[PDB]
């Protein structure tokens, strides 16, 4: 942003943005799966108690 | 950190071949730029001198 | 790779790369879900044994 022009900063920022969005989405989905597994284990522990 | 000022004199038609990503004679036999950016390119008409 | 120049081959290779990456990621996520289901079924079978 300091050393480029908006007409092309648009393109480069778009590349960085789509990459970071893909990474955040991957993180969220893997956390969802792992939290489902943890929920199943906590259900097991609840019935065992 | 440093500044490299390279200088020469070529044709007025072949002045377009001073660029990374262009083909021809000047680009392929005499001078070229890598798959990266340069600071800036400047070219002025000086056939008067 | 054969019939094109690196400065242009970059974008075509990038398109193929992002597509194949998306496909591999889809495969990995669906495999994760199916393996979680199989784990639940093997837990049921262990308890039944």
């Amino acid at each position: 942003l300091s050393r480029l022009d908006p007409p092309e900063a648009e393109v480069q920022i778009d590349r960085l943005i789509t990459g970071r969005l893909q990474s955040l989405q991957t993180y969220v989905t893997q956390q969802l799966i792992r939290a489902a597994e943890i929920r199943a284990s906590a259900n097991l522990a609840a019935t065992k108690m | 950190t440093n500044v490299y000022a390279d200088s020469f004199v070529i044709r007025g038609d072949e002045v377009r071949q001073i660029a990374p990503g262009q083909t021809g004679k000047i680009a392929d036999y005499n001078y070229k730029l890598p798959d990266d950016f340069t600071g800036c390119v400047i070219a002025w008409n000086s056939n008067n001198l």
